[PDB]
RNA sequence: UCCCAAAAUGUAACGGAGGCGCCCAAAGGUCACCUCAAGACGGUUGGAAAUCGUCUGUAGAGCGCAAAGGUAGAAGGUGG
RNA sequence: CACCCCCGUGCCCAUAGCACUGUGGAACCACCCCACCCCAUGCCGAACUGGGUCGUGAAACACAGCAGCGCCAAUGAUACUCGGACCGCAGGGUCCCGGAAAAGUCGGUCAGCGCGGGGGUU
């Protein structure tokens, strides 16, 4: 259930593609997240639950309610009030859910075709903006509430985006060429 | 320029037409007090890209460049000066004037060419051969033609201290 | 981060205290259970675990605490004070403590 | 009643009695209890031997001589290099 | 002319120029030789005058904006507090200062662009040219 | 509470501005820990700001209210 | 203080900071590894923490170079002013006498000074 081809396919192939002075200095993956900035447009003391309950069975992790920065701008805004939802993943659970996506997640996506190329976190870090939650190996509409979405963050030691992509792809990732 | 005295007391001159400067480098920072008029007729030309003979009373010719002059308000009259003894292979950096030449294709056109930056300071000049001016094109310039430092030809060696893309001049429109 | 060490350290009064402080660098397995005298940038004792260890390091725990408590003896110190670091007074460090906090 | 503004805005009547400053200066044989500085925030920070009241006031716990120390501004201290 | 927003009132005192360079933005320039209070409306009085003499090029610099509110007698009384936030706005010029400095027009088409512009100022001014090389 | 007030304190005017007659079971005691504003690139209903992420970032934020002083080794932000 | 270097802790607390670059490894350090429970992240043993290699030095750190930026900063002349003595109707200003800036310039530095422990000079 992963990590060998992680190094192997990635790591080695990396020196066998690049030239790293170590295995330490090779782009890896720090953490995968699931931001759930729902509500606001939907102040459902009830809807908030859909997410967590959900996120947790598809990310196997109780998330936190990233309450409003207390920001109270012109439109609907106020103090520190439940707005979004954060769920960070690293190492295990990361790879454990991660794999789902590389395996089932995206592959099992209606209208799916691949994912955008163009550099993101010039930090050598990549970004993923998922939408409809209806494409999850867990997501059950015949057992949920309504239907929503979500955003995922790729945190990678990658110093450069060049080094990023590869890692990202070899490790499992589709590109719409 | 035959400056002679150099005491801390300028009485013996403040009345008597005589300016009061100081010059140095890092070595000697000798006290100074030259003639008003002389310097007055002097600095004019050479400005700050002009070195002249400094034979302080006693016969000890010296080489220096005009550093910073601080003249009187209420009276365009000048009062204090700074000379930076010329070096040999490097003085520091200097301040060089931007100059236009040849009628511009903007003047006649319908507008007037404006020199955004009058004098311009460039990194390293090279003592012994330091540009006491800097002619510049303008003709090509038309309806809003900006010319930056990274344009003006350079006097073999000198490097531009001023940001290149910086508008040294630009043809201004009518009204 | 650092904050933690400077808060802990700062909270520990210097010469208003009169007492002495014992440190510790146990984020490594190279603790240093150092003892310093307020004013003078002097160190009175110390009882690391640098002189070998036998194999233990997170285990040499109370060892170094013991190696220090009795250590001051050859100086003769009665009142001292714990200026731990980030090290949130757990077991590893509590070691040195209790160890010394009784061996003294 | 009527239909305007209770009181006329933009005034300028009254202010406050006010005090503060430095009660004891550099080299004054303070005493147990003497107050040495009325400040507001922590202009002068409690040095060595100088107890600091609740209003950032600054007093002397023991006796001795008053000492002033100011490192690059920001942080200043009043100490008590006692005589004896 | 007038400032865009602010506090409201002020005071009054004097000492000679402090930040009125010389050459900058132009080849010719006008300098005030007496401590005064330039009324914004006495600036317009210049600008406009100066304009007329010129047709285009607009190489006229007014480096003396009015940062200063003055006041007035509401009619007479005295029993009340400070007054007339809006009498007008003033810009304190001091000796040596530079209110004006055209550039581009003939030496002469410059010595008239001021002459007139000088006939409507509460003080005495003289024109100037170059050798002005302090900071740049 | 600022300015006037003339670098100690103090100082007037129907002089120039602004607040208070409260609030907090915890917004307190102590003990642990965290640390801001803001922009840039990249990201889902979003798309101006805002939720997440990655850099910069002595703080340009915060401090129940008015301002000043003060403060990140916290007086700022959480829990026992 | 025999020479060095390294780890902890000071004084000092930007002329001791930053950056760009290079040096260091298996003594030290750090990353790293696992981590059910001790104790723990309002979600994540990321950080706290418990038990430990290898591998690396890449990151972090330590060190050294360097000055493009920061930080420091003259002198000369000046602003101002105690005191003395004057001017202009007034705005304002001057003379003699001591004090004397601020900004800028010459130039300056990428510290210095301790205590203790460790490992080296095959
Ligand atoms: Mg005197
Ligand atoms: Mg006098
Ligand atoms: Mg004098």
């Amino acid at each position: 259930q992963l990590k060998t081809k992680y190094n192997d396919q990635v790591r080695p192939a990396l020196m066998q593609q690049f030239g790293y002075s170590s295995v330490m200095a090779v782009p890896r993956i720090e953490k995968i997240v699931v931001n759930e900035g729902l509500g606001s447009s939907k102040e459902d003391s009830k809807a908030i639950d859909k997410a967590a309950k959900e996120l947790a069975l598809i990310t196997l992790q109780k998330p936190i309610i990233t309450k409003a920065k207390k920001s109270i701008s012109n439109f609907k805004l106020r103090q520190g009030m439940p707005v979004g939802i954060k769920v960070t993943l690293r190492g295990e659970r990361m790879y454990v859910f991660l794999e789902k996506l590389i395996n089932i997640g995206l592959p099992r996506i209606r209208d799916f075709r691949g994912i955008n190329p163009n550099a993101f976190d010039g930090r050598g870090n990549y970004n993923l903006g998922i939408k409809e939650q209806l494409i999850f190996p867990e997501i059950t509409y015949d057992m949920v509430d309504k239907t929503r979405g979500m955003d995922i963050t790729i945190v990678t030691t990658a110093k450069t985006d060049e080094e990023a992509r590869a890692l990202l792809q070899s490790m499992g990732l589709p590109f719409r060429k | 320029m035959e400056l002679t005295a150099k005491p801390r007391t300028p009485k013996q001159k403040l009345d008597e037409s005589m300016i009061a400067a100081v010059a140095y480098n890092k070595e000697n920072n000798v006290s100074f007090a030259l003639d008003r008029k002389a310097f007055d007729r002097a600095f004019r030309q050479q400005s700050t890209t002009g070195l002249f003979d400094i034979t302080v009373e006693g016969g000890e010719t010296f080489p220096a460049l005009v550093k910073a002059v601080q003249m009187d308000k209420r009276k365009r009259a000048p009062i204090h000066v700074d000379f930076y003894m010329v070096t040999y292979g490097e003085p520091v950096e200097v301040s060089v004037p931007v100059h236009t030449t040849g009628r511009s294709q903007g003047e006649v056109q319908g507008g007037l060419v404006d020199i955004v930056v009058h004098n311009l300071q460039i990194v390293a000049p090279g003592p012994r051969r330091i540009p006491q001016e800097l002619v510049v094109d303008v003709t090509k310039m038309n309806i809003g033609d900006h010319i930056t430092a990274g344009d003006i030809k350079l006097p073999e060696g000198c490097t531009l201290a001023a940001d290149p893309e910086l508008t040294v001049v630009s043809v201004l429109p009518p009204r | 981060r650092r904050k933690l060490r400077t808060r802990r350290k700062v909270r520990t009064t210097t010469a208003a205290s009169g007492r002495l402080r014992l440190s510790v660098y146990r984020s490594s397995k190279h603790i240093y259970a150092q003892i310093i005298d307020d004013s003078r940038g002097q160190t009175l004792a110390a009882a690391s675990s640098a002189a070998l260890k036998s194999g233990n390091k997170t285990d040499t725990a109370a060892a170094v605490g013991k190696a220090l408590a009795a250590a001051a003896a050859e100086k003769g110190i009665k009142q001292v004070v714990f200026d731990r670091g980030s090290y949130k007074y757990h077991g590893r460090v509590k070691a040195l403590a209790d160890a010394a906090r009784e061996g003294g | 009643a009527h239909k305007k503004g209770v009181g006329s805005s933009k005034n300028g009547r009254d202010s406050n009695p006010k005090y503060l400053g430095v009660k004891k200066f550099g080299g004054e044989v303070v005493k147990a209890g003497n107050i040495l500085v009325r400040q507001r925030g922590t202009k002068f920070k409690a040095g060595q031997g100088v107890g600091m009241g609740r209003d950032h006031t600054l007093f002397a716990l023991s006796d001795g001589k008053v000492v002033f120390i100011n490192k690059g501004k920001g942080a200043r201290f009043i100490s008590i290099e006692a005589a004896q | 002319k007038r400032t865009k927003f602010r506090k409201q009132f002020r005071g009054r005192m004097t000492g000679d120029a402090k930040g009125g360079d010389y050459v900058a933005f132009g080849d010719y320039g006008l300098i005030a030789m007496e401590p005064a209070w330039i009324k914004s409306n006495q600036i317009e009085a210049c600008r406009i005058v100066m304009s007329r003499h010129f047709r285009r090029g607009g190489k006229i610099y007014i480096r003396i904006f009015p940062d200063k509110p003055v006041t007035k007698k509401p009619a007479e009384t005295r029993m009340g507090k400070g007054k007339g936030a809006v009498e007008y706005w003033v810009s304190v010029v001091k000796p040596g200062r530079v209110m004006f400095e055209v550039a581009g027009v003939t030496e002469e088409q410059a010595k008239e662009a001021f002459r007139l512009a000088g006939h409507k100022l509460p003080i005495q001014t003289k024109m100037v040219k170059r050798e002005v090389y302090d900071e740049a």
